[PDB]
């Protein structure tokens, strides 16, 4: 009784065809990636995938940008909690805002 | 460029655009560690300079990230920073200092 606009767009042949890639894998993919981003740094993007635990992987990253990885070990802790109450405020903004 | 690290990279012509042969790095055999974050010796902590802490089960040695070859762990490539009570993980083992057999002969 109430007719929507899909099926009066349906009905003079304008089709949405369906997407190859579902939800699903892409959410496989994903998880893959983040799997692989925990347990492996950044091996597994060149050759295969090699253990490295997950704060030996901090103090390269460290290294990385400049710091040398004595300041990490000494202050362990105070990263877990910065890096927990950075998601929980991100996941507070994404559930707040809507735009 | 290319999968993996990278070297060079060599052009080559073609109609209508352009071919790259990009040369790179891969690592291809793989083998089981036992690590440890740093060294305890007489209280202070010992990390390693470029390098990463290993052991096969007996020794402790200092390698290379992205190739394996065992060195003694020493002074010189060491550089010390605060005590043994703060690092998680630590184990126990000597550090070589090659001042003391100079100064014993
Ligand atoms: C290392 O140990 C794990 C645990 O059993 C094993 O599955 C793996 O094949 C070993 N070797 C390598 C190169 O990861
Ligand atoms: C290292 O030695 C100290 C005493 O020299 C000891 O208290 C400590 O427990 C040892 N470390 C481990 C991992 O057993």
């Amino acid at each position: 009784a109430a007719r929507d606009l899909i099926c009066a767009q349906k009905f003079n042949g304008l089709t949405v065809l369906p997407p190859l890639l579902t939800d699903e894998m892409i959410a496989q993919y994903t998880s893959a990636l983040l799997a692989g981003t925990i347990t492996s740094g950044w091996t597994f993007g060149a050759g295969a995938a090699l253990q490295i635990p997950f704060a030996m992987q901090m103090a390269y990253r460290f290294n990385g940008i400049g710091v040398t990885q004595n300041v990490l070990y000494e202050n362990q802790k105070l990263i877990a909690n910065q890096f927990n109450s950075a998601i929980g405020k991100i996941q507070d903004s994404l559930s707040s805002t809507a735009s | 460029c290319g999968k993996g690290y990278h070297l060079m990279s060599f052009p080559q012509s073609a109609p209508h655009g352009v071919v790259f042969l990009h040369v790179t790095y891969v690592p291809a055999q793989e083998k089981n560690f036992t690590t440890a974050p740093a060294i305890c010796h007489d209280g202070k902590a010992h990390f390693p300079r470029e390098g990463v802490f290993v052991s096969n089960g007996t020794h402790w040695f200092v390698t290379q990230r992205n190739f394996y070859e065992p060195q003694i762990i020493t002074t010189d490539n060491t550089f010390v920073s605060g005590n043994c009570d703060v690092v998680i993980g630590i184990v126990n083992n000597t550090v070589y200092d090659p001042l003391q057999p100079e100064l014993d002969s």
